[PDB]
């Protein structure tokens, strides 16, 4: 039939029909369960509100993510995304479909075995497979000579790849992505006087940090301008009608990505991460890394960040050298494309991992096949 | 919410014709009581607000009872236990629009728009209940052991 | 000359000379206002009392706290609480005496500079500093590693600190202190037919919960005991004559600590919050945070609530690690003696913030050298 | 790319001539994105730029059914194993440019050059996949068991 | 802590007796508190304790006074850093004991062992301070421009 | 690499700090197998190779078949992406760029130093990869002194405390003539 191709991210969850060219379904990655006492009889009869319906009705329910930072911590909660992503969002039974599921580089080998063995068992899906995330983005950039930074919700990793051919010893996976900047964005909101200190307000921070926040080229000439004159600063209205003013938080929670030690991690920012990862490959291939930087992910939307990127790296990199950032309009898709163009090739048909290999081996296939 | 109900395209396929004519008449009642806040609509007095509330409640009633069959029709899993608690908010919002209808006919009788304000916001609730009982009902019957369109595929980028 | 450390917090004041090992002034910050009609001639015209002489008078005022969750909001009831402080308690001229104030972490930046501001420019004192609470209490702790949980009356904060160095990323602010644990007495206490319901009757109810309310070991055993027996039942009389008895309220009020369901707020009690700004810490100075859990502050001196939380934390740290919870038995002041600790060292009259570099520089000098 | 082409004169010699002139419009097409790079070309918007590269998307589908059928044709050797992979990687390329041309006119309509960098490389890097398509396809079929000229003379002294 | 003064063998050579013999002081009164901790020692009373606390804090007044002069003494080099960051630490751990000693004065007199438990950790803290100040402080007056033993030779074998 | 393939297990040791963890682990745990494919059906099979280690916080690990994976590495250089040939093939090599006639007594005396050819096994799996690729008559043996980690500086004891060697230091009048370029000549 026609393949599935669910990339539950971190933080979204994209599912859609192999062979299109965008998802049916793009909702949150949450499981609200109500906390307060309900009262009026017949109301409140449903456990846990799944996705959209737990973001309309934040109000009385504590959001929990599932996946954090690429690993699923929760499996019953992830049961409960993928039984709403297969029936009441994308309105499909699994049985009559192969499933393309996604995954960061470098995670634990259990992840790829439960989520084989939950497809596998509870959804009784035919096929399936699991993808690495910046491979897809490559394949929807319509290249095959790059290096794809992949930011998102849970984690921000490099894969460089030459012509088809990825260098697994310089995959450079670093665990800094957009919900620390939103834990970051909710510390250093505290400073003005506003305190968010709930999940429902995680989320309001993360719609702040999503409409003002943007990346700045030269940090210490933007502090400078931000503390000389009040021209930086946007006003955001809460859902009560209230008023905040941010406008010296609006850079500083992006540089996060930048300079990693803002919250208090040891690691190197994305631009030294992405020429580290440029300089252990072979020296044959840095010319051709250099030139196509393709960026990916949500995280990586920042107003400003494929010209900061660019300044930073040029700045690394021998003069000579041409480096050019590549950020598509439709970058936070982009995985997800690429597991369109995955899924729907005539070359592929042969490697999905079909349910009777799964019965002969068990749940230890997908290290091979994958 | 009449978006919901109108990718449906012609257990299940047994009772489903009746459900969705059901929540189709439910609709059409409540713009004729949407029309009525704007201004021009079909019924124009409060009491002809009371009695497209009464039967509203009438609909839910018929519609619980179906939805009901087909949800002990189905087997366990967790679309029919979406299914059971939307019927109990039908159920609860049915016995509103009964009582309060008497109540507000008691009260215009005795001797106007604030008055079919409640009425239509309960009918309003009920509604939006309806049209997650037959999509419940439909997937609880269906894909497990007429018809909805796959749906649109969301824009790339948002304006 | 000798130094002032006025350690304002949100429910005393409590000022004294650097390098004493006791403040010279106790008392509440509270700023009372007759509400009544004034009959005879001659008695009424003082518009506000503040401090120990509105706290007499309660019968007849509305007392108003000015420091409310750590953050001033009325800025002129505390000018009139510093004067109050100065003047009429400590009997000191401010112009001759530098003055140490304590602050809360994560507090907005507002409150520094017009702390500041109104030092420099309405008392006039020479020198100032404002210095964190829970370093000071590490300070009279007697140790250099440590993580100090801070209760109070307005705000509840951990700071983990190894060897001089402090973790700014896993400093948890939470705002549950006394003041709420007070309301939540009252609510609990009107099941039983006691309604307080005016600020003096706070005040009556703050003194139940001083005198008679402690944290139980195991909630579920003890609340099963109270319910069996009338053993835990205790009696206290109100400034009228009448008899109180509370028997489950006793330890339902500072559970509240534990279990911040209680009052609708969402967060994890304080044993969670200290649980987690440990493990945010690197991994090798968790062994030594785990041994060193300094207690400080007014509401963390409940009978029973350092057993209670090293039976928690315990349950929650490896088996392995050793966990001690340090409760000394001044903890209520160890916060001032860390100020008279720190102001009267030779080293640190370096690091006064001098009026020449506040006119130099402006209120935004407190940024840079606290 | 084109003087590869450029060197053909005039199984093989049935189904040649349809390859050679589908590879031809490939190399007419792929310099008119070109001189839109340059730009100054027949075509000058980004959607004009979409349709090229569908067009050239469709003619790699013909092209890639011509050579697998020269390839079962001819016999085992070195040369179809050069030739089935070339048609794998042109089989992709395809792929990608249909996908991404669909994209593309999406974040288009939704409302520059570089929107048609993207497109512009997958069909070069399609077009360099096919000048090694004829080539193996021509040798597998004709030498083993149209025209090449043999090469040019390597110049002796290299300034 | 009392091996690292144990290999000191009979500027420096005229201050350096007088610190030995402070540094010598404080390792025996440390013992005693710590004998306290272990139950049998000297002194029995938290009060004791008290006097033993301050008795170490004023002797760390003295020898940071002696190794303050030797500072001033030498030249210019990294061990006179170590020697001056190692002095200031003496002067917190100094003003620390005096005032935590004050304060469980007061507390024992209005009436057990983790009373002193502080009192002994932080003179342990002072302490270990010291042991790095002698050699400092021997280290830049001597070998820059008493004694102690060259290091004992690592085991070859670790088991 | 030890960081690398830990991070499968679940294990993430990120910074410097945990960087000396990981070295930690390696040195306790982490040894080199002789069979590696056998080793690897071992440790597939049963639960008989996993060890335990605990961390600085209280915290249990558990690793079972990243013991002989890391170690490994010197016979696969291409665990890590290196091309180069493994250590036995370098020394065997090294070997056979030797004049013919002393190949013999080389073969004989292979003399390991240094502190990562302490793995428990290292001598045994380097002398069966050579005797494959040494000629089948000559005797092959690995020299692995117990105290092979200060090899190294036992040679500078015996080198610098000699009577013929005290002609042979760079002296101070020699390095004022003839600049820092003596040491190329002396050395
Ligand atoms: N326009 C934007 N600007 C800045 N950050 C964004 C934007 N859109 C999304 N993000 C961040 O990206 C995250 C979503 O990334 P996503 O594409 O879902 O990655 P994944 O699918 O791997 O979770 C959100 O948590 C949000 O913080
Ligand atoms: N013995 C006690 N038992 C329980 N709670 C107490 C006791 N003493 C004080 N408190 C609580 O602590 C608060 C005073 O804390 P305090 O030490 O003043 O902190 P801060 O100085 O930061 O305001 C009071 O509001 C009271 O509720
Ligand atoms: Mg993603
Ligand atoms: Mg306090
Ligand atoms: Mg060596």
């Amino acid at each position: 039939t026609t393949a599935l191709v669910c990339d539950n991210g971190s933080g979204l969850v994209k599912a859609g029909f192999a062979g299109d060219d965008a998802p049916r379904a793009v909702f949150p990655s949450i499981v609200g369960r109500p906390r307060h006492q309900g009262v009026m009889v017949g109301m409140g009869q449903k456990d846990s509100y799944v996705g959209d319906e737990a973001q309309s009705k934040r109000g009385i329910l504590t959001l929990k993510y599932p996946i954090e930072h690429g690993i699923i911590t929760n499996w019953d909660d992830m049961e409960k995304i993928w039984h709403h992503t297969f029936y009441n969002e994308l309105r499909v039974a699994p049985e009559e479909h192969p499933t393309l599921l996604t995954e960061a580089p470098l995670n634990p080998k259990a992840n790829r075995e439960k989520m084989t063995q939950i497809m596998f068992e509870t959804f009784n899906v035919p096929a399936m497979y699991v993808a690495i995330q910046a491979v897809l983005s490559l394949y929807a950039s319509g290249r095959t000579t790059g290096i794809v930074l992949d930011s998102g919700d849970g984690v921000t990793h490099n894969v460089p790849i030459y012509e088809g051919y990825a260098l697994p010893h310089a995959i450079m996976r670093l665990d800094l992505a957009g919900r620390d900047l939103t834990d970051y964005l909710m510390k250093i909101l505290t400073e003005r006087g506003y305190s968010f200190v709930t999940t429902a307000e995680r989320e309001i921070v993360r719609d702040i940090k999503e409409k003002l926040c943007y990346v700045a080229l030269d940090f210490e000439n933007e502090m400078a301008t931000a503390a000389s004159s009040s021209s930086l600063e946007k006003s955001y209205e809460l859902p009560d009608g209230q008023v905040i003013t941010i406008g010296n938080e609006r850079f500083r929670c992006p540089e996060t990505l930048f300079q990693p030690s803002f919250i208090g991690m040891e690691s190197a920012g994305i631009h030294e991460t992405t020429y580290n990862s440029i300089m252990k490959c072979d020296i044959d291939i840095r010319k051709d890394l250099y030139a196509n930087n393709v960026m990916s992910g949500g995280t990586t939307m920042y107003p400003g960040i494929a010209d900061r990127m660019q300044k930073e790296i040029t700045a690394l990199a021998p003069s000579t050298m041409k480096i050019k950032i590549i950020a598509p309009p439709e970058r936070k898709y982009s995985v997800w494309i690429g597991g369109s163009i995955l899924a729907s090739l005539s070359t592929f048909q042969q490697m999905w991992i079909t349910k009777q290999e799964y019965d002969e081996a068990g749940p230890s296939i997908v290290h091979r096949k994958c | 919410i009449q978006a919901q109900i109108d990718i449906f395209k012609v257990k299940w396929d047994e009772t489903g014709n009746d459900i969705i004519s059901l929540a189709n008449n439910m609709c059409k009642i409540m713009m004729s009581m949407t029309e009525f806040t704007r201004g021009c609509g079909p019924l124009k007095t409060t009491m002809d607000v009371i009695r497209a509330a009464q039967e509203i409640s009438l609909n839910g009633s018929k519609l619980n009872a179906l939805a009901r069959q087909i949800g002990e029709e189905s087997a366990d899993s967790q679309t029919k236990k979406d299914l059971l608690a939307y019927l109990s908010q039908i159920t609860l919002y049915c016995q509103q629009l009964n009582i309060c209808s008497k109540v507000k006919a008691d009260v215009t009788q005795v001797g106007a728009l604030d008055s079919a304000m409640s009425l239509i916001q309960t009918a309003r609730n009920l509604l939006t209940a309806v049209v997650q009982t037959v999509k419940a009902a439909y997937i609880a019957s269906t894909k497990f052991r007429w018809r909805m369109a796959p749906p649109k595929k969301q824009p790339l980028i948002r304006p």
